[PDB]
DNA sequence: TTAAGCAATTCGTAATCATGGTCATAG
DNA sequence: CTATGACCATGATTACGAATTGC
C-alpha cells in the first residue's frame, strides 16, 4: 500500500480491502507503506476483481467460498503456457489443456437451508426416500463399496494426529491448552478443516450399522 | 514511510524493525514470519491477568520470550559489527544510518 | 433395460420447454414407480419438482433402478424434431451413457435419435409436507397477464391474501398499482384462507414460473408463514409439475 | 447474575481441575468429583437453577478458532 | 374535483398509441368542455389538437380548469396494461398532483388502480389560423396507410398535386420515379376529392407515417390542404371528438 | 528538513466495439 | 403466427497504468 494518490487514480484490490474498515476495530488496519493480504471469493460481478477481495481471517470466521476459475485462468494458466511451450509446438499448449480437459470435468462444490433429511446414493448418486447407503440396483455390490471409503477414513486419521500434537511440542507443554492463532503458521487452519473432514467422514460410515453391540 | 521520533539524548535506538524494513525484500515482516524465516518457529491476555497468578506467570514468560528474540536476531545478523564498519569506513555518525540516505555518506 | 412409450408427445415437449431456460444440466432417477427428478436452478434460489408417474406410460418396463445425465439444451433440440401428434418411445441400456428417442408418426415416416449422456457429480435435495395454511386455485392466463403487467414498473411484488380475495401489490418509478380478486368452473378463483398473508417476491423468478402455461388451465398457488412459497401444476393423470420459491426477508 | 458470571470465569482456570477448553463445563465438574479432587458446591448451585443458557454452560473460549 | 368514465374505452389507447412515437409530452387541458390537447411536435415542423367533448363521455364531474402536463411514454406503458373491452376511469385532485387511473373489467373481476405522478410544464403554444382549404379529402384510412407505406419504400419526401379528375401522389428515390393517381368513386369506404382551384404541394412522406399511426381510429380519413399551409389530417374520433394533426408545409 | 538514479518487461484492469440473441411489433 | 427489426447486453481484445526487478 503506497502512497494514497497513485492508488486514487485507479481503483486496485488491495486498496479497496484496507481502506474498508471493519466492524469490529477501526484503529487496526494498513498504513502507508506496509503489505495488505488478501484472497479473491467467488462472486457474479465479473466486471471487478477489487469487489471480490476478502481478509484471510474474515473468510476463516466467516466462511465464504474460493473462486476456483479465477485461479485457474488468470492466476495459474499463462505462467504454464511461458515454461511448457519452447520445449515442443503448439501441440504443447494443447497438451496441457487437454491434460486440464481429463481433469477439469471433475468438481466438487433462501431455500438451500431447507435440505437434508435423505442421502444420496453412494454407488451412483441417485437421491430416493430412506437413509440407508446403497441403492437397490447397486446393492449386490456393497462389501467393495464399504471397503472403499475405509481406507479414507483411516488416512484422515493419520492425519489429525500428526497435527494436533506437534502445537504441542511448539508451544512446550503437553499438560496446557494451546493457544496460538498464527496467521503465518500453515499449522493453523490447517488443523482447522480436518477436524470437519473427519465429521463428515465418519458420519458417511454410519449409513452402514455398527459392527456389533456396545451395551454388553 | 512515516514514522514518530522521540527524544533521547546521549541514548541511540535501534528498532530492528526499521533495520529489515530498509535492507531486506521480503513477502511478510511480521516477527513470527523473520523468525521463521532466519530462526525457525488481545481479548485472551485481558482474561490472562483478570485470573489466578500462575496464568500471570505464564504471561511473564511469554513477554521474556518477546523480549528476548530482537537480541538474538541482532546478534545473529551481525547488523551492529556492520554498522560500526559502516561508520568507520564512510565518516558519518551512528544515528545518520538509521534516518537518512545515500547522499550524506 | 429401460423402455418406455407414451402416446402424447406433447406432453414431454411442454414440459421440455418449461426447464430449457432455468436448468443447463440434469439427472433423471429411472425407477420402477416411474420418472422422477428433483433440481435447484442455475442461481441457487428455486426449487423444482416433477413426477410422471408409472401408469399414465402407455407401454411402460424398467428392469434396474437408473441415473441419467442430461444436458438439457442438446435434449430441447432434440424434441423439436418432432410434430406435435407424433408418438415418443424412449430406449436405453443399463450398461451405457447413450439414450435413443424414436418418434412414430401417425400416418410413412419414422425418427430415431442417439444423444450421449454425461456423467455428473449433483447432489438430490427435496421438500418436507407441511400445511400450507392460503390455498389459491386461479387461471394461469389471468396470472401470466398480472406477472408481466406488474413486470414494467418495479422488479419486487406483494402477494395480500384476506377473507373475499388476494390483491397483488406492485410499485416502481412510474407509480404503483394492484389487482384484486374475489370469491364468486375453472375461470373461477377458489380461495381458502385460514390465516391471511402478505409477502414479497422478486418477479424474474415468477416470469420465468410462468413458462409453463400451455400444460394446463389452472395453477395453484399455496402461501404461509415465512415458508417459500409454492406454485404448482397438474398433469392429467400422468402427474404434477412444482417450483418453489423463498421470500424476502 | 454479574457476580455469578465471575465464579464460573474463576473455576474454568483454576489449574487443580484440569486443562479444560474443549467441553462443557459440568463435564470437568463431574470429572473432578470422580477423582474427587475438591470439586466446590456453588459452582454447581449456579448450574442448576439455569436452562441450557451458552454463557452459562460453555467455556470461556467456546468461540474463538483454537 | 375531476372524475369522468368511458365505457368504449380502446380509443384512449389508441391514441395514445398514435401520441408517444411523436412527442415526449402533452398539455393537458381540462376544461368543462372535456378534454383538450393543443401542443407542438419536437421537430418544430407539426401540431396536435385533441378535442374530447363532454357529450361524448359517459359520466362527468368537472369542478376545475385543470391544466397538466404528461410525460407521455410512461402513461403508455401504463395504458399497455388494460385490454381494450375495459373500462377506462380518470380521477384526479386539484391539490394532489397525481392521475388515478381506474380500469374496471367488463366482467368486473379484474380491477386495476394506477397512480402516475405530475411533473411542471411551460410549453409554448400557437393558434392555428381559420381559412380555406382548397382540397379536402375523405379517404379510408386503411387505404391511405397503405398507400403512403407503399410510397415509403421509394423516397423520402413526397410531392402532391390535387386537381378536379384525379389526385396525385408523387415521389423519385433512389430507384427512380413514381406516381399513384386517385380518383372519386361513384359512407366508410366512399372518397370525395372535394376541389375548387387545382395545387401543387410538398409535404414529408415521413410524417405521413407517423400521421397514419391513427389508422384505426375513426371510420373515415380527412385530408384538408390549401397553399402553403399546414395539412390538416383529421380523424373523428366516433361519437366523441376529433383529433386533428397539423404539419405546417415544407419549402 | 530530507531523497540514491532510470529502463522496463509484463501483466492486469478498464473501456470500447462488435456480434449475436431475444423480444416485440406488424402484417 | 410467423418474420423482421431494434435494442441490449455480454464478451473479447487492445491499450494504458502500476509492483518489482535489471542495470
Ligand atoms: S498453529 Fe502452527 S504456529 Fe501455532 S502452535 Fe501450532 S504449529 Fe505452532
Ligand atoms: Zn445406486
Amino acid at each position: 500500500l503506497t502512497r494514497a494518490a497513485s492508488d486514487y487514480a485507479g481503483k486496485q484490490a488491495h486498496v479497496e480491502l484496507a481502506e474498508r474498515m471493519r466492524k469490529r476495530d477501526p484503529g487496526s488496519a494498513p498504513s502507508l507503506g506496509d503489505r495488505v493480504p488478501y484472497v479473491i471469493i467467488s462472486a457474479a460481478k465479473g466486471v471487478a476483481a477489487y469487489m471480490k477481495s476478502e481478509d484471510p481471517l474474515f473468510v476463516l470466521e466467516h466462511s465464504l467460498p474460493i473462486d476456483t476459475q479465477y485461479y485457474l485462468e488468470q492466476q495459474l494458466a499463462k505462467p504454464l503456457l511461458r515454461i511448457f511451450e519452447p520445449i515442443l509446438g503448439e501441440g504443447r499448449a494443447e497438451a496441457v489443456l487437454l491434460r486440464g480437459d481429463h481433469t477439469r470435468c471433475k468438481t466438487v462444490l433462501g431455500l438451500l437451508a431447507f435440505a437434508k433429511r435423505r442421502n444420496c446414493c453412494i454407488g451412483c448418486r441417485t437421491v430416493l426416500s430412506h437413509q440407508g447407503a446403497v441403492c437397490e440396483f447397486c446393492q449386490p455390490r456393497e462389501s467393495e463399496l464399504y471397503q472403499k471409503e475405509v481406507s479414507h477414513l483411516n488416512a484422515l486419521e493419520e492425519r489429525f494426529s500428526r497435527l494436533w500434537t506437534q502445537c504441542q511440542r511448539c508451544q512446550g507443554s503437553l499438560h496446557e491448552d494451546v493457544i496460538c492463532t498464527s496467521r503465518d503458521c500453515p499449522i493453523f487452519y490447517m488443523r482447522k478443516k480436518v477436524r470437519k473432514d473427519l465429521e463428515d467422514q465418519e458420519q458417511l460410515l454410519r449409513r452402514f450399522g455398527p459392527p456389533g453391540p456396545e451395551a454388553w | 514511510r512515516d514514522t514518530k521520533v522521540v527524544s533521547m539524548v546521549g541514548r541511540v535506538q535501534m528498532d530492528m524493525l526499521q533495520v529489515l524494513l530498509r535492507e531486506y525484500k521480503l513477502r511478510s515482516y511480521t516477527l513470527n514470519a523473520v523468525s521463521f524465516h532466519f530462526l525457525g518457529e488481545h481479548s485472551i491476555i485481558t482474561d490472562l491477568q483478570n485470573g489466578n497468578d500462575q496464568t500471570r506467570r505464564r504471561l511473564a514468560v511469554y513477554c521474556l520470550k518477546d523480549a528476548y528474540l530482537p537480541l538474538r536476531l541482532l546478534e545473529r545478523l551481525m547488523v551492529l559489527v556492520n554498522a560500526v564498519e559502516m561508520a568507520r569506513v564512510t565518516g558519518v555518525p551512528l544515528s545518520y544510518l538509521l534516518s537518512r540516505g545515500q547522499q550524506v555518506k | 433395460m429401460f423402455e418406455a412409450r407414451l402416446v402424447q408427445g406433447s406432453i414431454l415437449k411442454k414440459v421440455l420447454e418449461a426447464l430449457k431456460d432455468l436448468i443447463n444440466e440434469a439427472c433423471w432417477d429411472i425407477s420402477s414407480s416411474g420418472v422422477n427428478l428433483q433440481s435447484m436452478d442455475s442461481s441457487h434460489v428455486s426449487l423444482v419438482q416433477l413426477t410422471l408417474r408409472s401408469e399414465g406410460f402407455d407401454t411402460y418396463r424398467c428392469d434396474r433402478n437408473l441415473a441419467m445425465g442430461v444436458n438439457l439444451t442438446s435434449m430441447s433440440k432434440i424434441l423439436k424434431c418432432a410434430g406435435n401428434e407424433d408418438i415418443i418411445t424412449l430406449r436405453a441400456e443399463d450398461n451405457a451413457d447413450t439414450l435413443a428417442l424414436v418418434f412414430e408418426a401417425p400416418n410413412e415416416k419414422v425418427s430415431d435419435y442417439e444423444m450421449k449422456l454425461m456423467d455428473l457429480d449433483v447432489e438430490q435435495l427435496g421438500i418436507p409436507e407441511q400445511e400450507y395454511s392460503c390455498v389459491v386455485k386461479m387461471p394461469s392466463g389471468e396470472f401470466a397477464r398480472i406477472c408481466r403487467d406488474l413486470s414494467h414498473i418495479g422488479d419486487a411484488v406483494v402477494i395480500s391474501c384476506a377473507k373475499d380475495g388476494v390483491k397483488f401489490s406492485a410499485s416502481g418509478e412510474l407509480g404503483n398499482g394492484n389487482i384484486k380478486l374475489s370469491q364468486t368452473e375453472e375461470e373461477a378463483v377458489t380461495i381458502e384462507m385460514n390465516e391471511p398473508v402478505q409477502l414479497t417476491f422478486a418477479l424474474r423468478y415468477l416470469n420465468f414460473f410462468t413458462k409453463a402455461t400451455p400444460l394446463s388451465s389452472t395453477v395453484t398457488l399455496s402461501m404461509s408463514a415465512d415458508v417459500p412459497l409454492v406454485v404448482e401444476y397438474k398433469i392429467a393423470d400422468m402427474g404434477h409439475l412444482k417450483y418453489y420459491l423463498a421470500p424476502k426477508i | 447474575e454479574e457476580a455469578e458470571l465471575e465464579l464460573l470465569r474463576q473455576f474454568d482456570l483454576a489449574w487443580q481441575y484440569g486443562p479444560c477448553t474443549g467441553i462443557t463445563r459440568l463435564q470437568r465438574w463431574c470429572r473432578a468429583k470422580q477423582m474427587g479432587l475438591e470439586p466446590p458446591p456453588e459452582v454447581w448451585q449456579v448450574l442448576k437453577t439455569h436452562p441450557g443458557d451458552p454463557r452459562f454452560q460453555c467455556s470461556l473460549w467456546h468461540l474463538y478458532p483454537l
